[PDB]
């Protein structure tokens, strides 16, 4: 039950008590994901319009 | 002094952000018009509160905040609300139609068309910072924008601000105040792509906030306003060290250092006390021991789980009000001899304690009563994995039938991302079990 | 109309509880994976406690205390007794036990040998028993440790009660099984009916190789014993007969000589772990039936052998006990539209 | 500003559409001349979802009236609120459709469709952000059924990413005009399965039985049936017309109701349904019991014959929202065998403070139940009974159709039934 690093100031204080010691995707790769998904949406819409035109 | 930029995404993020900055203003003596009489340095200054508020030549204190939503009805409240004068229009960004509770719609379809704009606005705030620490990102798990657009934003933030910390305040989905059936999907999709980009995330389960409002505030059917004012009190406790003079959690980096020894396991459990109804005749004020002991009661946790059956990795006690270190240690000693507190062997069994003499501020006319002292405990328990288990289970029930999956695929997402994200959560659940169980 | 699910198809006990529940016409059974339940008759292993108590509008109750394994695991019980001040290492009603890990894996090997060498030196009875959650009785420490290394799971070595109380006629060993039900309020109810599982073979202290007269398990007696069912039906003597025997032979009662010590032991164990497993302020509630196994030496001293977390019941007592589980454990939370069969062990929460 | 474009086609479509605008115009405080005279701002909060705002603070519905004969739309124009509709939004022909799907879809309808799409385009071009479309029509006739689904197909082509929604009246022998209604309905369901996100199935037999058994109307008329559809349409669109968070968006409603794209056919329900003991107060428990009772549903499918995939419940009026949650949780917890267990929390409840005209409080029920398959089974049996003998086919082959087209529609509808049956198990 030891207190350590006691810091005091006008608005408060802090300290530490120890009870026992111990024992990314690049900018390019993101654009590709976004543009890949947008392309899959474009293909799905073209298939719809192709179906409707038939 | 190093600045912090807050980012609010989706309905949940925006409305919670509204309640936080309302509270911040009352705490720092800032008026709705932005003026701050106590600030004797006009037009600038590097005080502790300046990490969240910039200053203009006219003495206005402007939050370092960006609000983002793919639909305008929620952010339109801010533009005409009480604190309409705090933010300038550049900070409030809205689209025309939302993500429809569809992660893929917010991440891919609509995110791609608005991501560069959002970064441009964030860049504007960063340009005003002489030493930016990082970001605090408020969002929900279940919303299509909160889940889908946040994960995209977090990815880009790591690209444009590689050395900056990023903390999350995330709303875990609860059926009692939710109308979306696919929120488990969204929660797990967004945790998968965000995990490597968040240094420390504070999950708040709406179920917990809800019952605290019903049990302690006697609200039969709590509203979002009731939930958000309580959430902003907890948020204030967590961010107070960045906005006030002190020596504990003085910068965003210190949150990871003091609460996350293992990077993936970066979800500390928050516990708060006391929550007293303002409609009470008059309450007997709780002592340091009573409010501290309450931090180990599941009824006061932001996420309902049982720390008695997990293991602790770190523990911070953040006190506000009339608290001296003597009474704190005396309460901790008494709690050790009565509570089940098991730490992991590779971590010390200790508590970092912060005390702020200014007691908690309460929004006039709100639900919370003025208390002479309060505490928020941040502990990294393996027990919070119970929330991942619940969520993963609901995911498995629906995904076994591929229920609702066509909505996501229809927005350009590949079905494989579902199992990819689910396999990541299975790994996350395994990490917790390796650290907590014997 | 309440609802419940069954997740342990092998539980003879709760299979009867489920039967009685349906017989009331006010309980409905749901599929085992349906989450909208009031009551879960859960599985033994890896019961998903973390998914309980999160259903809006449903008060949920389960038939297992999370963390009770600390009491019902051979190695855990030993560690709980030595480390808990409430029980202490000087606990008088628990045999001197040590946790021994096989050398192919803290461990109490050297601590065990120290006490062993002390007994061998002081001419004292130095017979120990090794077991795990496959038993060996021996008076040589070399045989007990070698037998554990041949295995691969944790083992426990505790003193073997060389002076057990022998029933006459027969000169035979036995043990007592007490059923204890703890409800959601953590009241400790002792079932008024116990069972003595007796050995139908005469006790022989000069031959621990034939473990038929040393182990009073119902399975070992009905398989490797040739006098099964001779003295009592199924090697099961109930309190009524056992009490009359204690009066005729020893001029004392089962309550004074044995039951007081048993009630004291049950209380001490359950009150100890109450802070760790209590569901008083939890989002769900727990109850659990426990099977305590005791020994009795020739001085009428009672020793705790083990605690079973998923015990079975004597065939003649299923009806009364199972009905009692519904009254105090299930209907106490979900009421329906005596002379209790239990004994409440009052304690300070 | 999330505008919805409304379209009503044919006799049934226009007569029901008329009553619908009559009912909601009252709720929003719009009189027959489009002038607002309400007393609550909640009325105008989301008024632009269904109404355009003209000069002089006039509110003009965003509705397009379509028919191949003038008769019904003359009645609307001469009707109570006939002046409220944009005169240019009346698009009609003179030949009629003779209750013939082929005439509405291929010949007569094909001659008029382009001019209807010109009006649809003009209305969309003004929308700040068009949500999607809703069509009211029957499936048993020629115009609403044949041309209705033609308009849907052509609207999908021009607005492929907008939500397409319909209120579709299913025929019944008990309330029939011609014997060919099963032919027209099976052909329409074929279209609907593929081209709508949400279809509210309204069975004229259920509406009849409700008027006779529950409302005690000795001799029900089409007007009596339409009163029920008016009240149901107003209920299921409350989420859209007033401030709320449950299903405030057409796309959000579809995301929470449609787990599989082809299974988007809902059973609507309403409560109360009182006969003229009409002034008695209705408790929240009673509102809930009736709203879930089969006798209060309008698809004529006993829900106890299947399972709910999803459920949307809207409660209107000043009431205990706490007591609402309890009663709803009581229905699910007391009959959880009728709710699929592989969609957690598939019952969502919304509340609205504004009740309908002349009711302290009410509840509207929206169910995506596998029991709806019984509706398509009935139509399929009636279809096959005639088709096996090729009865009445000459009306259709005379318009250029081949029998193969009938066989494909039938096969698709039976597939739809099998899909409802597999998720029911
Ligand atoms: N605590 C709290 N939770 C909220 C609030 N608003 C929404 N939520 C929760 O957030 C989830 C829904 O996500 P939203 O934030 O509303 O959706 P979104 O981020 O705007 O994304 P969209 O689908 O585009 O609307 C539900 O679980 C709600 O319970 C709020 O103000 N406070
Ligand atoms: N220290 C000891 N001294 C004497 N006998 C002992 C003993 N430990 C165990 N026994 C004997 O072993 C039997 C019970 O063994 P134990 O209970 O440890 O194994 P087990 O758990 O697989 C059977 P159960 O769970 O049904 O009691 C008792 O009948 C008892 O006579
Ligand atoms: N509920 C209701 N059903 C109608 C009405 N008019 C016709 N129907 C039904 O619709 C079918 C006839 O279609 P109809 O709309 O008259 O043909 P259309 O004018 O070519 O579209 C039959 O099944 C009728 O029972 C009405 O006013 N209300
Ligand atoms: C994203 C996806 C293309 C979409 O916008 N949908 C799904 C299809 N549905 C029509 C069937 C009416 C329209 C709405
Ligand atoms: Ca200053
Ligand atoms: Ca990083
Ligand atoms: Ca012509
Ligand atoms: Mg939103
Ligand atoms: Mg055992
Ligand atoms: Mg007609």
């Amino acid at each position: 039950m030891e207190v350590i690093e006691l810091n005091k100031c006008t608005s408060g204080q802090s300290f530490e008590v120890i009870l026992k010691p111990p024992s990314d995707p690049s900018l390019e790769e993101i654009q590709k994901k976004l543009e890949a998904a947008e392309e899959r949406r474009k293909y799905q819409e073209a298939e719809l319009l192709k179906h409707l035109a038939e | 002094m190093r600045e912090c930029i807050s980012i609010h995404v989706g309905q949940a993020g925006v409305q919670i952000g509204n309640a936080c900055w309302e509270l911040y203003c009352l705490e720092h003596g800032i008026q709705p018009d932005g003026q701050m009489p106590s600030d004797k340095t006009i037009g600038g200054g590097d005080d502790s509160f300046n990490t969240f508020f910039s200053e203009t030549g006219a003495g206005k204190h402007v939050p370092r905040a960006v609000f983002v939503d793919l639909e305008p009805t929620v952010i339109d409240e801010v533009r005409t609300g009480t604190y309409r004068q705090l933010f300038h229009p550049e900070q409030l960004i809205t689209g025309k139609e939302d993500a429809a509770n569809n992660y893929a719609r917010g991440h891919y379809t609509i995110g791609k068309e608005i991501i560069d704009l959002v970064l441009d606005r964030i860049r504007k705030l960063a340009d005003q910072c002489t030493g930016l620490q990082g970001f605090l990102v408020f969002h929900s798990f279940g919303g299509g924008t909160g889940s889908g657009f946040t994960s995209l934003l977090m990815e880009r933030l790591s690209v444009d601000y590689g050395k900056k910390s990023k903390l999350e305040f995330s709303i875990y989905p609860a059926p009692q105040v939710s109308t979306a059936v696919v929120e488990p999907y969204n929660s797990i999709l967004t945790t998968h792509t965000t995990l490597e980009h968040s240094d420390c995330a504070f999950m708040v389960d709406n179920e917990a906030i809800y019952d605290i409002c019903r049990r302690n505030l006697d609200i039969e059917r709590p509203t979002y306003t009731n939930l958000n004012r309580l959430i902003s009190q907890i948020v204030s406790s967590i961010t107070a060290s960045l906005r006030f003079d002190g020596a504990l959690n003085v910068d965003l980096t210190e949150f990871q250092t003091n609460l996350v020894p293992y990077p993936r396991i970066h979800f500390p459990l928050a516990t708060y006390a006391p929550v007293i109804s303002a409609e009470k005749a008059y309450h007997e004020q709780l002592s340091v021991a009573e409010i501290t002991n309450a931090c180990f009661e599941p009824a006061n946790q932001m996420v309902k789980c049982d720390p008695r059956h997990g293991k602790y990795m770190a523990c911070c006690l953040l006190y506000r009000g009339d608290v001296v270190p003597k009474d704190v240690n005396a309460a901790i000693a008494t709690i050790k001899t009565k509570r089940s507190i098991q730490f992991v062997d590779w971590c010390p069994t200790g508590f970092k304690v912060g005390i702020n003499y200014q007691p908690p501020t309460v929004v006039p006319g709100g639900d919370l009563a003025k208390v002479q002292r309060a505490v928020c405990m941040l502990s990294n328990t393996t027990a919070i994995a119970e929330a991942w288990a619940r969520l993963d289970h609901k995911f498995d029930l629906m995904y076994a039938k591929r229920a609702f999956v066509h909505w996501y695929v229809g927005e350009g997402m590949e079905e494989g991302e579902f199992s990819e994200a689910r396999e990541d959560m299975a790994a996350l659940e395994k990490d917790y079990e390796e650290v907590g169980v014997d | 109309m309440y609802t419940f699910v069954v997740r342990d198809e092998n539980s003879s006990v709760y299979a009867e509880v489920s039967r009685l529940l349906l017989a009331t016409g006010q309980w409905k059974r749901l599929r085992k994976d349906n989450p909208r339940f009031n009551l879960m008759l859960g599985e033994r292993n890896r019961l998903p406690f973390g998914r309980l108590g999160h259903e809006p509008g449903l008060v949920q109750l389960v038939n297992y205390y999370r963390g009770a394994d600390k009491l019902c695991r051979k190695a855990s019980l030993v560690k709980l007794i030595k480390t808990s001040p409430e029980l202490s290492e000087s606990c008088t009603w628990f045999p001197e036990s040590y946790v021994i890990y096989p050398t192919n894996l803290t461990d109490e090997r050297e601590v065990f040998l120290a006490a062993y060498n002390r007994r061998r030196e002081g001419r004292e009875g130095n017979v120990w028993i090794a077991k795990s959650s496959g038993i060996l009785i021996s008076s040589e420490a070399s045989e007990l440790l070698d037998f554990i290394d041949e295995q691969g799971q944790v083992h426990v070595i505790q003193k073997y009660l060389e002076k057990p109380l022998l029933l006459e006629p027969g000169h035979r060993k036995f043990d007592i099984r007490s059923w204890v039900l703890v409800d959601h309020l953590y009241n400790i109810y002792l079932y008024r009916e116990g069972v003595l599982r007796t050995s139908s073979e005469p006790y022989n202290s000069a031959n621990f190789q034939d473990k038929t007269c040393h182990l009073t398990n119902h399975c070992i007696q009905k398989e490797y014993s040739k006098n099964y069912g001779r003295y009592e039906e199924g090697n099961e003597m109930f309190f009524e007969e056992f009490n009359q025997y204690l009066m005729d032979a020893l001029n004392t009662t089962l309550e004074n000589s044995i039951l007081l010590q048993i009630k004291h032991i049950i209380r001490s164990c359950l009150m100890c772990i109450e802070p760790a497993i209590s569901t008083k302020h939890l989002h769900y509630q727990s109850f659990q039936l426990f099977g305590f196994d005791f020994m009795v030496d020739e001085e009428l001293k009672v020793w705790l052998i083990e605690v079973n977390g998923a015990p079975a019941c004597a065939q003649k007592l299923y009806a009364e006990l199972c009905q009692g589980i519904v009254d105090v454990a299930i209907s106490s939370v979900f009421p329906l539209a005596p002379t209790s069969i239990f004994i409440k062990l009052h304690h300070h929460h | 500003m999330r505008e919805i474009v409304h379209i009503q086609a044919g006799q049934c479509g226009n007569q029901i559409g008329a009553k619908f605008w009559e009912v909601i115009s009252d709720e929003h405080g719009i009189d027959p001349t489009g002038s607002y005279h309400g007393d609550s701002d909640l009325q105008l909060e989301r008024i632009n979802v269904y109404y355009n705002e003209a000069t002089g603070n006039k509110y003009v519905p965003r509705a397009i009236l379509v028919d191949l004969e003038p008769g019904t739309m003359d009645s609307v124009r001469s009707g109570p609120f006939g002046q409220i509709f944009r005169p240019d939004n009346f698009v009609f022909g003179q030949s009629g459709a003779g209750n013939n799907w082929a005439k509405g879809h291929y010949t007569e309808g094909a001659e008029l469709v382009d001019s209807v799409l010109d009006v649809v385009r003009k209305e969309s071009e003004s929308c700040d952000c068009l949500q999607g479309f809703q069509l009211t029509h029957s499936l048993g006739g020629g115009t609403g059924s044949g041309m209705g689904t033609l308009l849907i197909s052509k609207i999908r082509e021009e607005y492929p990413d907008r939500i397409m929604n319909t209120f579709s009246v299913m025929p019944s022998p008990k309330v029939s005009d011609t014997v060919v209604e099963p032919y027209n309905a099976t052909l329409s369901v074929h279209q609907l399965v593929e081209n709508t996100d949400e279809t509210y199935c309204i069975d004229n037999e259920a509406l009849y039985d409700i008027c006779f058994r529950t409302l005690k109307l000795t001799t029900p008329t089409y007007g009596d049936l339409n009163h029920l559809v008016s009240a149901t349409m107003s209920g299921v669109t409350t989420c859209l017309r007033f401030p709320g968070q449950l299903n405030a968006d057409l796309r959000k409603l579809a995301v929470n109701m449609v787990p599989f794209p082809r299974l988007h056919f809902f059973m609507p329900g309403f409560a109360p349904l009182t006969s003229r003991q009409q002034y008695r107060a209705l408790t929240v428990p009673e509102l809930t019991q009736q709203m879930f009772d089969s006798k209060n549903m309008m698809a004529a499918c006993d829900p106890r014959h299947g399972r709910y995939l999803t459920v949307a419940a809207i409660f209107r009026g000043r009431m205990s929202m706490k007591e609402v949650d309890e009663q709803m949780l009581n229905v699910q917890n007391k009959n959880s065998s009728y709710f699929v267990e592989w969609i957690p929390n598939n019952v969502k409840t919304a509340v609205c403070d504004i009740p309908p005209r002349g009711l302290k409080m009410s509840a509207t029920f929206i169910g995506n139940s596998t029991a709806i398959q019984e509706l398509f089974k009935r139509i399929s049996e009636q279809f096959t009974a005639m088709f096996r003998r090729k009865a009445f086919l000459h009306w259709y082959t005379g318009e250029g159709m081949d029998e193969m087209e009938f066989t494909e529609a039938e096969s698709n509808m039976n597939d739809l039934v099998s899909e409802y049956q597999q998720y029911q198990d």
